[PDB]
């Protein structure tokens, strides 16, 4: 109105972004002072809403910084924040401060992730460790253990009961010779001192995700007995008794070489991390930042591999070098063959420096199989990602035929008449199927009979079946992703 | 009957290019004794000196001859339209094309048309027990 | 509800490995010994499925 | 020094729904405009997010200057900004959607609209604000029809190397 | 039981588009997401179906 | 008149934004009694022939 | 808004200014004071002016 033109645009109010289709849940303890709803779904917009909505310095909250750092805009996050068991016990750590700082002088420590470290420069000389400790003072909040400095000694306490809260190893690297003085005589010492004890385990995912499809879930927490609930749902989503959501679910592993291959339950539905004891990162930070870059931030094409140093490159994640590798190659090759992820850093600089890790391979920790003989066809992410494409695409393709006239007796149509036989239809699909050959499909062995199609009247006996309803089975191959050359070198020396 | 060489069935579905009207696969019946024919090798082969070829890219294409339908105006049959075409033999081969166009239309009484149409791969289903893969 | 596509029921999909559309072919027995920590009854005709149901 | 030596800031950005929407037996629509936060003893202050955004509004809902037509134009509505005639680029400012007119069947002149809508967004690869634009247009029928624009941003700091194109200058805003 | 709108607005609109402005033509069926869609009534989204698919 | 539903649309924190402190509760307190009963189509709609009948 | 919404043709300056200086009138929309029909079902048949002149 009093404006000229003919177009008249309508913008659509504030729904800057779609994000549509792609979807992400992220499940994890919170704290007392969180605000939200246990036990309910709930959209996440920013992270303006965090600390308020999920409590400070909680495991979802820090799982959920690392899921916005990596996912800017391509997707839409859930949080479905679960509260501490009855009688759950919370860990504790001791980090005594022993001499006394006879020359001035900077600390700094490095504890959990990058963006936790400090840098603190000592007053003066002759300061004391009760002086010392003022480290306390500079400990961020959202770390999710509580400083205390119980004159001379800082005690760290997890915010989160269960076993959430035993896993830590600190890097110090100011010791030594360095250029920004060592507070010479100062040595500090690490220890534990309680474990965790209770981790909860809902089982009422039938409840609260009802008939909801998320892309990818993400579990921050390592307990068995709650990483198998949620295997088991996931299952029913792609159960053949009703219509299917279908879905991808991360979780992690860590603990010895022995520990962690006893975990492989034959999960075709779950894609397990597996990590070393001394892993110098928080744990879950790491699975929410593989879980949100191919939670569809990466995977809006179902057949991209999220593998190598260009596209499986967790970059949020900074980590000073090891003095190991964790895992000896003899392990690496082990875990790998076994269905298990395994990740390590993606560029080699000296011992003390920053890197970043990134992936291996895209594994689904899928072996053997209902008829137990073994096979390799759920072994790649890809190939369930492109398994739930082709049932939706096949689904919408076949919708033409709804409300169709069908002719099964007497196949000849009359003039004018719209409709279509067995042939005719049979004819069709076969059309739509080598058409996709590079796009969903790798080359049909036998096209002629890797599709059937069979009306109701010739399976079920006289006088049993119904009208109007077929029996379509179909095989495919998803696209090949390697090739295998043995080659020889044969150095002549002869003339001809 | 497997032996008797003859046409079952023709169902063809126009896609209006000026309003985007879509007709369901309408049945058709054949003016006379000729039968439609097929190219189905997208590549042509010339001969060169001493046995050798050249190879060039060339359509496949189909000839359709078929009545018109009373009920559907005579220019949609000719290149004001695309095509989806299906015929269904006696002995069971079913060919199907897809986004095909009429070339070069000539002048029809009003009932028999015979159109030409090109496409990108012509899609054959041979009868149960085929060679090939 | 479930996936747009799959929702209104027209189509029942059904996703498994396991399943052969070709008739079960044809039959070939196998006779031999065994030992004393086989669980296998003796002297029964049985269908073996893979190669790791052997040994136990 | 710190790491942190970009020193460029951001100015106030139009944001859509920063009025509030306009409803009407039709449907409803967005009033865009600036937005006003506030501190806990006032001092209000505008807010300064999403500069692309705020900038392709800007190219979208301005008239630019009118075609010749032969009998010609009143004076107070000829079109564009009078502020161009100093700009260096050579360039002008606003757009065009708004002059089309009805042409042919609706199809033909709703393909006219989506040409003149990419001719004019086109210009914010020129800016250096985006890499790469485009808009789908989708006609459904007699009344519904939608029409999305897509826009292509950049992080703040290169990560990639060996790009066939080239980091867009004006990356600052890092969208 | 749990229905979120009123039950007479429904059944007349579906009767409404059932059989007279959809059937001059008597062997259209009313199904699907496109012949079926009582596009004049609006509810809120929810994650609970209200029926069970066993229910239905 | 027996059927009636509210419900705390904003309650599920969004786009938009609730106020805090505030609570809305619904209950019912009596229920429908009587209907009616009529019994005279044969008389209203007497040898007419319509084709589609809604009861509300 | 009100006024055309309602049918009614509503005029205002040309030029932009506040104080008094000499401006011109313009007519925002040219619509006739059409409102239902005959029938009364509402509608916009004769709404725009120009409907009057193209039908004779």
């Amino acid at each position: 109105a009093l404006s000229d033109g003919f177009v008249r645009l309508c913008i659509d109010p504030s729904l800057n972004f779609f994000g549509e289709g792609c979807k992400i849940l992220v499940e994890g303890q919170i704290t007392d002072d969180a605000t939200a709803a246990e036990n309910v779904v709930t959209c996440v917009n920013s992270e303006l809403d965090l600390v308020e909505r999920f409590g400070q310095g909680s495991v979802l909250t820090e799982s959920l910084r690392k899921v916005f750092c990596m996912c800017k805009s391509g997707v839409s996050v859930y949080a479905l924040p679960r509260a501490d068991a009855a009688a759950a016990v919370s860990a504790v750590y001791t980090l005594t401060v022993t001499g006394t700082a006879l020359t001035d002088g900077r600390v700094q420590l490095y504890m959990g992730e990058a963006e936790y470290s400090l840098d603190i420069g000592v007053d003066e000389g002759d300061t004391p460790t009760q002086i010392a400790a003022k480290i306390v003072a500079a400990i961020s909040p959202d770390f999710p253990y509580e400083a205390t400095a119980a004159a001379g000694v800082i005690t760290l306490t997890a915010r989160n009961g269960g076993t959430i809260g035993n896993h830590l190893s600190v890097i110090y690297t100011n010791l030594g010779s360095c250029t920004s003085v060592t507070p010479e005589g100062v040595t500090v010492a690490f220890a534990q001192t309680t474990p965790g004890s209770v981790n909860p385990e809902p089982n009422d995912y039938a409840s609260v995700v009802n008939e909801c499809c998320f892309a990818v879930y993400v579990l921050s927490s390592d307990d068995t007995d709650w990483q198998e609930n949620l295997r088991d749902w996931i299952r029913s989503a792609w159960d053949c008794s009703k219509p299917q959501c279908f879905g991808h679910g991360y979780v992690f592993n860590k603990g010895t070489l022995g520990q962690v291959l006893a975990d492989g339950d034959n999960s075709a539905e779950l894609s397990r991390l597996a990590l070393p004891t001394t892993y110098p990162v928080l744990p879950y930070l790491t699975n929410a930042a593989y879980g949100a870059l191919s939670a569809c931030s990466t995977c809006e094409n179902p057949e991209l591999n999220v593998q190598g140093q260009t596209y499986g490159l967790l970059s949020c994640i900074n980590m000073p070098e090891s003095c190991t590798p964790g895992w000896e190659f003899t392990e690496v090759t082990q875990l790998q063959n076994n269905g298990f992820v395994v990740s390590g850093p993606a560029t080699t600089s000296g011992q003390g420096n920053f890197t970043s890790p990134y992936i291996y391979n895209d594994v689904t920790n899928y072996l053997r199989d209902e008829k137990n003989r073994p096979n390799a066809t759920f072994r790649d992410a890809s190939s369930r990602r492109l398994a739930a494409a082709t049932g939706v695409a096949l689904a919408t393709f076949l919708q033409q035929f709804n409300g169709l006239a069908v002719f099964t007796k007497n196949t000849n149509i009359k003039t004018g008449i719209i409709g279509t036989n067995l042939r005719l239809m049979l004819g069709k699909i076969r059309k739509w199927a080598s058409d996709n050959v590079g796009v969903l499909f790798s080359e049909f062995d036998n096209i002629n009979e890797d599709i059937q199609l069979v009306s109701d009247f010739d399976v079920q006996p006289k006088c049993v079946g119904q009208p109007g309803v077929f029996h379509l089975n179909m095989r495919y191959r998803p696209p090949v992703r390697g090739a295998r050359i043995n080659v020889n070198l044969v150095p002549a020396l002869f003339d001809n | 009957c497997n032996k008797q060489n003859g046409v079952k069935n023709i169902l063809i579905t126009f896609t209006h290019c000026d309003t985007g009207e879509v007709i369901g696969p309408i049945s058709h019946e054949q003016p006379d004794d000729t039968l439609p024919t097929y190219k189905t090798c997208a590549w042509t082969n010339t001969a060169l000196t001493n046995g050798a070829v050249m190879r060039s890219a060339s359509n496949a294409t189909m000839t359709l001859p078929v009545v018109r339908d009373p009920r559907v105006p005579l220019a949609w049959y000719q290149g004001c339209a695309q095509i989806d075409a299906q015929v269904e033999k006696f002995d069971g081969t079913v060919m199907t094309l897809t986004e095909g166009a009429v070339t070069e239309p000539e002048e029809s009484d009003g009932r028999a048309v015979t159109m030409t149409i090109i496409a990108a791969e012509i899609d054959e289903l041979l009868p149960p027990g085929s060679l090939a893969a | 509800m479930a996936q747009d596509a799959l929702s209104d029921g027209f189509v029942r999909l059904c996703i498994d490995p396991s399943l052969n559309f070709f008739g079960e072919g044809c039959k070939i027995l196998v006779e031999g010994q065994i030992t004393d920590d086989a669980t296998a009854a003796e002297n029964v005709v049985t269908c073996v499925n893979s190669e790791l149901d052997l040994v136990e | 020094n710190f790491e942190t030596a970009d020193r460029r800031k951001r100015f106030w950005t139009t944001q859509v729904a920063a009025c509030g929407q306009s409803s009407d037996d039709c449907g409803d629509c967005a009033r865009p405009g600036l937005q006003l936060l506030c501190n806990g003893e006032g001092r209000i202050t505008i807010a300064t997010d999403n500069y692309v955004a705020g900038l392709a509004l800007n190219i979208l809902l301005t008239d630019a200057s009118k075609a010749d037509t032969g009998c010609g134009w009143t004076p107070g509505n000829r079109g564009g900004f009078w502020g161009d005639s100093f700009r260096s680029d050579n360039m002008r400012s606003g757009s065009k959607i708004r002059q089309v007119t009805a042409r042919g069947s609706m199809r033909e002149t709703v393909a006219l609209i989506r040409a003149y809508a990419i001719d004019d967004l086109k210009k914010l690869v020129a800016y250096g604000v985006a890499k790469s634009v485009d808009v789908d247009l989708t006609y459904q029928g007699s009344n519904k029809i939608d029409m999305t624009i897509m826009i292509q941003g950049v992080d703040g700091n290169e990560s990639r190397v060996g790009l066939t194109g080239e980091r867009i200058a004006n990356a600052w805003v890092w969208s």
